[PDB]
RNA sequence: GGAGAAUUUGGACAAACUUGGUCAUUUAGAGGAACUAAAAGUCGUAACAAGGUUUCCGUAGGUGAACCUGCGGAAGGAUCAU
RNA sequence: UAACUACUGCGAAAGCAUUUGCCAAGGACGUUUUCAUUAAUCAAGAACGAAAGUUAGGGGAUCGAAGAUGAUCAGAUACCGUCGUAGUCUUAACCAUAAACUAUGCCGACUAGGGAUCGGGUGCUUGCACUCGGCACCUUACGAGAAAUCAAAGUCUUUGGGUUCU
RNA sequence: UAUCUGGUUGAUCCUGCCAGUAGUCAUAUGCUUGUCUCAAAGAUUAAGCCAUGCAUGUCUAAGUAUAAGCAAUUUAUACAGUGAAACUGCGAAUGGCUCAUUAAAUCAGUUAUCGUUUAUUUGAUAGUUCCUUUACUACAUGGUAUAACUGUGGUAAUUCUAGAGCUAAUACAUGCUUAAAAUCUCGACCCUUUGGAAGAGAUGUAUUUAUUAGAUAAAAAAUCAAUGUCUUCGGACUCUUUGAUGAUUCAUAAUAACUUUUCGAAUCGCAUGGCCUUGUGCUGGCGAUGGUUCAUUCAAAUUUCUGCCCUAUCAACUUUCGAUGGUAGGAUAGUGGCCUACCAUGGUUUCAACGGGUAACGGGGAAUAAGGGUUCGAUUCCGGAGAGGGAGCCUGAGAAACGGCUACCACAUCCAAGGAAGGCAGCAGGCGCGCAAAUUACCCAAUCCUAAUUCAGGGAGGUAGUGACAAUAAAUAACGAUACAGGGCCCAUUCGGGUCUUGUAAUUGGAAUGAGUACAAUGUAAAUACCUUAACGAGGAACAAUUGGAGGGCAAGUCUGGUGCCAGCAGCCGCGGUAAUUCCAGCUCCAAUAGCGUAUAUUAAAGUUGUUGCAGUUAAAAAGCUCGUAGUUGAACUUUGGGCCCGGUUGGCCGGUCGGAUUUCCAACGGGGCCUUUCCUUCUGGCUAACCUUGAGUCCUUGUGGCUCUUGGCGAACCAGGACUUUUACUUUGAAAAAAUUAGAGUGUUCAAAGCAGGCGUAUUGCUCGAAUAUAUUAGCAUGGAAUAAUAGAAUAGGACGUUUGGUUCUAUUUUGUUGGUUUCUAG
RNA sequence: AACUUCGGGAUAAGGAUUGGCUCUAAGGGUCGAUCAACUUAGAACUGGUACGGACAAGGGGAAUCUGACUGUCUAAUU
């Protein structure tokens, strides 16, 4: 007899499962952005869907309506904050015309690659999970992490871990030891 | 179910106490007392949840058994004592006196008052009738019987009360023009002037209430509580003063504070 | 010197048990008569062409089996026509 | 109850055809008559309902299930041929069904040309026109439809006149 | 988040289904399984049965201690500290579990108690108790009768208890207590007076009955029952008291009595003070428990309105022996056919009664979701019911209680066979049942609950274990350089310059890492696990990803070997009879992936249930025909238009600093009040606020962007009064419709599912924002509108209005002293 | 109750009651008075729970064979 802890599914599978045009266009995105599964694509389609549903339900209502004004601006600012929606487009109408790749371009994995740091999206996933890259102060080991536009400057290698500073790793500390004992008596 | 219930499950609690859902399973069930269960605030909530002095329900008892805290000038040792609207919680240590009064969201505020104000409280008179050996009495909203009142006092009037003595110092007649505190409903916590009263025999009387920004609204007469004359509150009001801003207007007043 | 146990009269409440009655729900059964799988076997050839007696409806009788015949309909007829 | 006898009439349908009476009934038309919403469609419930069939009296010409009987045929108690019972007709009761079919519920409005014809009316220049109401019919298809086809089976994704049944 | 595709044919267009496809906090099952967070879990069948353990007890300064108990270090010849036991008090009626029953019942929203009970809490509240008040009766304090305890015992056996002896009370049973006064009845005495007075009794509260007050619609006096004023004396003749409700026989107060006569403190701690009459004088603080009634709170009970799944192969049901109503009683806390007596003949029903079924507990909700819907809701919250089945009942404020009793029924335990003891639909566990579900663990640290209660108790609850129910995040590799096929463009000689780089090699490089193991911290009641972290831990053979497919539907091979209509596959269409694109395999490839398949159910697809929105000539389907009751539906018509005037809301126009401002005006769009043959309920005192009332006029931006107040005023600006008001539907706004859940704002839980947090300082004695908002009808409530749709009205006028003009009929206010008798004028 | 020729089956089956006493109610005739029968229903009380107290007075049900039924004959074995 506790309170129920709520939870939610974060994705939605497509309706027809062997559409070739879709399957190609999905693997384009898994390649470009270096995603593990189709589930990672489905995740973003589902987040876009809730947004588009929210905006459609406001555009039915009249301009100069409380709920439209309030939640419309709140949706816009929330997108503008994460840098999905650009500063020019803030109508509400423009949030409807908003593709899946416009979310993918702002996740950590790509934002590491795009700021130098890695050299590949496939390298960036490693760096992130290997606990190298860190946002401002602390480490983030989640490639899904959506960077929030006031954090993109502050992305760098961590104070812990190699590259940034600190001890030179695990393999180096074995590879330094083996050469040292070989040279000395 | 055979006889009275002694527990209260955390979800079935009053929302306005703002208990967290996870940490627990029960919630403090108000003891029987002055105020109705759903309209009260247990001391354990006031101390632990609202003021942040106690961290557990053990520590609340540690505080109560020292005999520091006193509700309307008398010490209480009951963790779930039902304190309510207009009550004066006095702590000896600190020398903080508070009056329980609703903020605009419809929740009890931490409203610190001076030691002079803590001498009295207001009391909405609920019934006024003739007791044994012809002695008239009034009944206040916190259930205090007060005998030998002014014959001017009729039902729905507020009454200032001395606490130490527990006697009628002064009273306020219920008429058009009086300031009001709304003590239930959607408009719980709003403050405003009475405009007119609708009668409805064998039903519910309604009270049209303007406020300082010229927003009318109607409540039931049961939810109204006279607190003064126009722009002359007997008590001290909390921050806001029962105004009710829009979610927009509220969000603009955050952006002033956002600057820092 | 008032409490007060067993016991006991009548009463309502009334379990439970016999006994019929009734409704619901399951289920056994010699044998019987159907249906389906079912298309292949046997006997015919009823229907589809004027299908070799146009076909079909209702009804009634006949009978190895499809079916056959009477009376009255229909064309979904093999005639939109004197 | 022939011929007359028809893409003619009447009837709620089933149905209804020799003559003349009698009995009530009915549509349509005509109306500067009357009442004034009394109506439309209808679970329940009712009347009527071809033929066959049933019960009991009459009747019993003809045709004819069954049956008899001659051919045909491998068979042929089938078609064909000759007889023939119930039946076929009627009275009093029943039965309640048919491809009882336009395989098209009823009421209302609107959408398109045409000539025929039946009933009533009006004008006449007296056999023609107009008109209301009927049975239908021809052309086109605006539309409709899976198509065949349909002036309703149209006015339905530009989706709502009312209502019963399946 | 509005999508379809394969399957009837030789081919076609249809109807139409079958099959596919996606979801399922939706169960099972198969194979597979590294990590973090989160976490359902014996409901479905059997509300079947249960070994064992545990789940309810409780003590402060403050009811009762001679423990023959522990102390004692010296607060005590009464006790005094800390305390087993037992009495007393309170609790055990909550919680937890389950879903069998139950279909106008439950339940939901909404009412009601002027129809009742209520431990407790909180607030009020109690001079009136002896009755001979001059016999006794202690109030410096009243009576036994019992536990534990000590002995003596029984019984096979139990939370069995007998006999004897002790002794406490906030247990039990008694019983005094303390101010005046007023008012009533009774009445000694004297004096017949418009006579009055000793002293006698009673008067708290509760109980029961009867009676009485509990007024009020405005102004006049006659006539006195007179026999009471106030002595101005013609008898001036006044002033009186009346709370609440929409509404009462209400509250409350009297009056007469009533009562197996209720309560009105024989109680307990810690402080020890002040008066002196230094006796153990009188007086006195803080507060514990108790107690009558009222109020309050926590409740309870009953209750109004509307709303429930399938079934007509249930159409009549209820009424003997309560069915519907009436009167009286009884009973109840109380209303009521709740029950009894007597009387009446009612009550429900095609707008579906009654009956049957439900693999039905209701609701909040869940799944799916273009819109509308369809399906589910045993299950975390709320309500109900039950504790093997029935009934009965004690205790108590509260139970028809089951971790209470009694009986019967069913089942089952121990026995020395005489008897005794039972109730897991609490926690764990077992059996059974089955497709179908966890440990006989640790703990009161958190959450809260109980008690005499800061301490004790709590299988409520929390913590771990088991756990691929479901959900979140997310490893299984990354980067070089020769390499080796080229492709980009520039040498274009035919040598190809390796030109810009992209793949493939069982080719070789140094890096990176948590999965795991593990110092130690952290975490926690104690751990465990996360989080943090020394040390240790990838070379591909290892730390090795699977599950399903590869003809079509449907994404991926007429590649190799096997079998030869067999084995087998195949949701469906179809494959397989010797080149199998389909079987068993290998290779290769596809899809989703720590998951993927299968089965059943369900939603979408399904406009294949059709209100939105299907079909009925011939595909399934128009009744043989007409009549007809309910039902559904039903022609037109009744203030329309015009002229005004005043505030509003957006864009204006100069948004002038690309963002916000105002004047009058350009408008558009909305709203109110006037006038026009124009209900705009009506009148009766509150109050006339106000502004054509003017005792000082020019205080003052374009005379349409205007005042210092006196004197009846003009009451639609604004409250309660009688007075009577056609009645619905519909719609606006408000209010309501628990929380959780849903949508949704804010907030970097490292991201996220989540959560309700958090955020800034001089981080050295602190400041601050939050925990919004929206939706949820059908019913009821308040409110504006008066189109649409229904409804009523004056036709044998019994019609409307009326200052008329009579009759008649009651009603009663300030008077006329005051009750009362009592005719009028009134006033309605 | 089956069944049925719809008439039956049927007293189907199966139950309960019944005395005595003392009352109450209802039901009429003739001219408000007056006269008069028995029938039925109810209540109280009462007893060794008896009571159609003797007498009188059906056993019933589920099926089969067979004749439809009432009726008739072997006086003296059917
Ligand atoms: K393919
Ligand atoms: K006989
Ligand atoms: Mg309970
Ligand atoms: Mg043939
Ligand atoms: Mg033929
Ligand atoms: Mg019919
Ligand atoms: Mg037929
Ligand atoms: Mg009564
Ligand atoms: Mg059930
Ligand atoms: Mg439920
Ligand atoms: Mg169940
Ligand atoms: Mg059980
Ligand atoms: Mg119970
Ligand atoms: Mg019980
Ligand atoms: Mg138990
Ligand atoms: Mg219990
Ligand atoms: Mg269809
Ligand atoms: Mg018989
Ligand atoms: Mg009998
Ligand atoms: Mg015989
Ligand atoms: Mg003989």
């Amino acid at each position: 007899p506790r309170a129920p802890r709520t939870y939610s599914k974060t994705y939605s599978t497509p309706k027809r499962p062997y559409e070739s045009s879709r399957l190609d266009a999905e693997l384009k995105l898994a390649g470009e952005f270096g995603l593990k599964n189709k589930k990672e694509i489905y995740r973003i389609s589902f987040q876009l869907s809730k947004i588009r549903r929210a905006a459609r339900d406001l555009l039915t209502r009249d301009e100069k309506d409380p709920k439209r004004l309030f939640e419309g601006n709140a949706l816009i600012r929330r997108l503008v904050r994460v840098g999905v929606l650009s500063e020019d487009k803030k109508k509400l109408d423009y949030v409807l015309a908003l593709k899946v790749e416009d979310f993918l371009e702002r996740r950590l994995q790509t934002q590491v690659y795009k700021l130098g740091l890695a050299k590949s999206v496939h390298h960036a996933r490693v760096l992130i999970t290997q606990r190298h890259i860190a946002v401002g102060k602390q480490i983030v080991n989640i490639p899904s992490f959506m960077v929030r536009l006031d954090s993109e400057k502050h992305i760098d290698f961590a104070p812990t871990s190699p590259f940034g500073g600190a001890r030179p790793g695990r393999v180096a500390r074995r590879n330094a030891a083996r050469k040292a004992e070989a040279s000395g008596e | 179910a055979r006889g009275p219930k002694k527990h209260l499950k955390r979800l079935a609690a009053p929302h306005h106490w703002l208990l967290d859902k996870l940490s627990g399973c029960y919630a403090p069930r108000p003891s029987a007392g002055p105020h109705k269960l759903r309209e009260s605030l247990p001391l354990i909530v006031f101390l632990r949840n609202r003021l942040k002095y106690a961290l557990n329900g053990r520590e609340v008892k540690a505080i109560l058994m020292q005999r520091h805290v006193k509700v309307d000038g008398k010490v209480r040792t009951d963790t779930t004592y039902p304190a309510g609207f207009m009550d004066v919680i006095t702590l000896d240590a600190t020398n903080e006196n508070f009056r329980l009064v609703y903020d605009v969201k419809g929740r009890f505020a931490v409203h610190r008052i001076t030691d002079e104000e803590a001498s009295y409280k207001l009391g909405k008179v609920k019934k006024v009738q003739l007791g044994k050996k012809g002695v008239p009495y009034v009944v206040t909203h916190d259930g205090r019987t007060i005998r030998y009142p002014d014959p001017n006092i009729k039902v729905n009037d507020t009454v200032k009360i001395d606490l130490a003595s527990g006697k009628i110092t002064d009273f306020i007649k219920f008429d058009a023009g009086k300031l009001v505190y709304v003590t239930g409903g959607r408009n719980l916590g709003r403050i405003g002037t009475i405009v007119h009263k609708e009668r409805h025999d064998g039903g519910f009387d309604l009270v049209h209430i303007k406020d300082s920004l010229d927003n009318t609204f109607v409540t039931r007469l049961n939810n109204v509580f006279v607190i003064g004359e126009q722009g002359k509150p007997y008590i001290s009001l909390p921050k806001g003063k029962g105004i009710k801003l829009s979610i927009a207007e509220e969000r603009d007043r955050r952006r002033a504070q956002q600057g820092l």
